[PDB]
């Protein structure tokens, strides 16, 4: 686990991801059915982020997986969408922030990576998705 | 202000201008790698330049006048090359690109010219002489 | 189970869902068939919620999962399609409702949701499937 | 098995159905190979009806699987394609009909159904596959 | 097994059909292979015909699935495509025709068909795949 | 210069030309079949050449002047051939293709002619007699 | 030179031409059914001819004057049917073709006339009287 | 020959016409329900007829004076319905069909009129008085 | 008859008209849907009305004269906001929507003016003040 | 008023207008993220605003006169760059954005001129200098 | 296994093949791995043919799968892409050639085949992937 | 293994790979994870490359796949994206390289390549992914 960077500043249209819930389910054939979590938070699993830019932003993208990453170190992700709570109903949100200003600490859900050419200069690569592992 | 007759589409054998050459245009063009990260100061369109692949287009127009460089044209379709062309800007100078020969067509009436159009695409990298 | 809100006002054109039946089934091979129904109701089963607005109401909208969602709450849910009849044939619908006027309590068939940036203030998320449990 | 009514009028174009028929088959490896079906009829197995009207339509549509339909009953069935036989070959067709003119009494073939709002008035559903029990 | 008619004379561009056989193989993994041939003979095997003409085709043509059809009878079958060889090479084909004239009779392979409505007088099926059992 | 009169298409029965021909036009054409690898000077697209397919299509304009070469082209369309049309260029001679008749179209109005547009399009290797 | 006001459309009842027929336009197709092996003489394209489907089109403009056979193709239009179409060509002759009657519209203006354009298209096999 | 002053739409509220009614044109469709079978007597496209859908739609240009009838447009288009409307063919007589008020638009600058289209299509089965 | 001179678009800032105003244009649309039932009672297309979308767009053309109301369109577009934006129809009455600023152009050539157009979309529900 | 010579786009080098500049056009663009949830007041269309990404595009067309700056555009094209470009509006002020030369070319004829035409695109960030 | 033709003249663009080896492999997990091969040759394996003529050309086409194929024999193959050396590496291709010039004796690599009619003269039919059975 | 050349020329856009791990997970279920990494390096893993030129150089690229591969040698691949280090992190990527300049041995993952003709001398093949062992 690290305290090392955001990431790169790029992130294309569609870097989808929200909170992912255990919900252990039982499913009964009569009818209705009862259910419990054994969080009490929420796995944000944050996907589908995308480095657009020259070949000079790849060779810190690319190390970026390698470096600082292997697997299993924090990278410190940045949220385009000290506790905070949430108020707009009568319950409440109540989750930590271990990490300052939505900053939520994750790992990318990929063995490998594949970066692209496109052009001269043009790097891409189509996804790399988190669960801000604590 | 500069002379229209003075740029001059021009083939190889050493090279000479085609015999009617009523209107040309070269024309280049670049594609826009689009490059929108999701920040951008205004919400702006940001793109990256240098990576769009380049071209260039020759659309010549012309007369058909009997000349061995538009004997050469035809021979140059029907034995499909890539040769050097070279077309002069007046006060720029010339391109001398390899291009190839797309598309031809002769035309004719029954009152008018036998005319031709000659359109061609870059085919390699190109130049200019200053 | 909670009694809570609606949801958010938006929602886009290609809202699905449609009542259920378990009523399980044998197909006598050599003529008809017999066939036997243990619900006496039937489950809505409403999914393919899309929210579309600015991300202010995206933030009300992830937390609406997680606040008063959790997995295991009721957030009565907004029917665009005290006891409801249905006397268009000569047999009746008799349906109950336990919340007023097509209210419909349910829970999200999801363990997680996936909102997407489409643009500088575009908010997506392709789907939210219900059941309504009672 | 009930008498109540055909349907809704509207079908879209794309209404689907034929007839069924057992044909329990060996498949000898060496080539020809012989067959015998077990019927002496034919489920006539019509598919992907859709109803698109407006939302006055709907509700009496919603309830149409629901109220007389359950899933075990029968909704006499409209073909847009008292013995009738059928004389084009030198054999027959010699098919009955229970109910009178076309009327081909079904079921669905669905646990649920899913209505869709695409406009402030439209709605459609996609599929109601029957089958026509006897 | 009959001689009843050839088909409806309509045929979609799009009616594919071609010989099979079984010629099992071992293909003998350090060197070149060695295969057996068990038919001295091939199913012709057509398939994707499609029936497009007017409502009043159509009922000529869902009963011919049916009244002559059931399943295991002939309706000798046209090819767009007594005692047939083929000299084009200096080996020989050599295959009979038990029917005159290109007419290989044949059994559809279906348990069902599927005629589809695409206008008020629109008639179409997409495909009745055949074997020419013998 | 040369005239437009001079250009010439003309069917088989030996070759004649057929009656109303008030505007014909040749058009030959490639595809051009990109091959751009990564590497290139400048980032210059660059092109293959002879790997293109190469096609060539007749225009014919005219007015309904009834000729057995007229009536030639009418059986050529009900009974589909593709027989060899051949189309004069004044100074360079010939050409002496397989074209098909792709689409003809008779038209009239309340005060004018009788006219026709007469579409051809290439359907096998062509020539060039010089 | 053919007369323009030779060529007529002309509807069943028997035929007779339409009133308003300020002009009309037969036109044929073919779909050019292109059989591009990988083997020809010079890359050229290669076309089959006789596989493809032929079609024909009349297109006729006109101002509305009421008479039996302007009725005739309302009452073709809304029971829908594929009579008997007949087209002549000044010099060659009819076509007498069953044809559809696609697309019809009446127009008028605040100063003008009452004008209809009248779109067939073919429905079956064609003829030809010569 | 009829005049085009003749030929009117006119809106329910009982039928008045609109007020600027520069330019009309009710058109009619049909989608032509293709059913080319293999076989096929010259390999000609043979079509169905009486399957195929068809349709209505009628632009009405004209320059904006305000009047009842052009305020129920309006009315028409906000309150979304489908009600009668009716278009006159001189010497035919009306449709009276059920339309709906697809897009219209008002229009004015900085010298001319207040002009506006009026753009409809057909939304139920249509008439016809003779 | 009604006076160009009298449709104005207008900004808010409170109502005032842009300076170049040479040619505006209001234009509602709905996008039709298409309710096509099996049953019809001639095969007539049926549609629904009011389930429909409806919009309306503004195009104004004009001359760049500085004023408050033009700066105002360029802080509209800068600062991306859909303020309220009013139309007056001669005698109907104004319009007073939410609208954007979808696109504006600036053009100006080497002899003739600064023009520009301004194109706008609606943003909300509309009015109608009679 | 605004004369059409005041606006005049220029690049870098310090800022230089180009030589021909017969006619310009400076045009912003919003694709308009179109946000229709089902409740809106009268099934209006409802728009967003301010998450629609906003663009600009320079068309520049001109005469080809030997210049520096005419000479840096040809520079600024083989090497791709995204400088800052800067166009006036007469009373507004400059624009002073990063563009890209996204396609230009050079044309003359038999008779003519050497012309050209010169379009660019939003790279950036814009601003204005009031 | 013959010497009857090469094939019929027509090929589509799109007739795919090249060299397939058996490349026994083990896969170590910690990292590399070894691998060895025991053909000593590569089996060219082309695939995706298509004849395009007219239906004079189908006639001689459809028994040429049947009459000297059958499935088990050799019809000699041309290659659109005596030993044959490959010396572009300081490696050595050294490839044998059993028939000249680029013949490649192969068969089929299907049970059946399926020629489809387009129009009144169009004969298709899409693949005939072969391997080269030496 | 060789080090016999680099590889043809041209790459088409969309040559895609990164580097790989196994890292293997177990994600206790009630709260954060705890993960293992064995390499200390990483399988740069390329993918997707495309031979398109002329059939020139097609007859240098097929035999490329078989004299100097076989399946079980090197042919030092070329990237686009003697120790090097990634410092751009406070942590270190200081990932060796065997070969100089960017040059990482590798192997094709195929047991056969697909080339194909697009026109008279266009010659393409979709894909030859690679791994670099070691």
């Amino acid at each position: 686990a690290f305290h090392e960077v955001r990431f790169p500043a790029n992130l294309s249209f569609g870097s989808v991801g929200g909170p992912e819930r255990r919900t252990e389910i039982v499913t009964l054939s009569s009818g209705h059915e009862e259910r419990n979590s054994p969080w009490a938070h929420s796995r944000r699993h944050y996907d589908a982020g995308v480095g657009l830019r020259s070949l000079d932003d790849v060779e810190r993208l690319i190390a970026f997986f390698e470096a600082r990453g292997g697997q299993l170190h924090g990278f410190r992700w940045k949220d385009w969408a000290g506790i905070v709570s949430f108020n707009e109903p009568p319950p409440q949100g109540a989750r930590v922030t271990a990490g300052f200003e939505f900053d939520v600490p994750v790992r990318f859900d990929t063995d490998r990576i594949a970066v692209s050419v496109q052009s001269f200069q043009a790097g891409d690569l189509p996804q790399v998705p988190v669960v801000e592992v604590r | 202000a500069q002379n229209g007759k003075d740029l001059l589409i021009k083939l190889d054998l050493q090279f000479e201008t085609i015999a009617g050459l009523r209107a040309t245009r070269i024309s280049f063009n670049a594609e826009t790698v689009d490059v929108t990260s999701l920040e951008s100061q205004g919400g702006w369109r940001e793109l990256l330049g240098g990576a769009g692949v380049r071209s260039a287009s020759i659309s010549g127009a012309g007369v058909f006048k009997d000349a061995d460089t538009d004997e050469r044209a035809r021979q140059i379709f029907f034995d499909g090359e890539v040769p050097e062309f070279q077309v002069i800007i007046p006060d720029f100078g010339i391109v001398q690109g390899p291009f190839m020969i797309t598309s031809i067509d002769y035309a004719g009436s029954h009152n008018g010219e036998a005319s031709y159009e000659l359109a061609m695409a870059s085919a390699g990298a190109l130049s200019f002489t200053a």
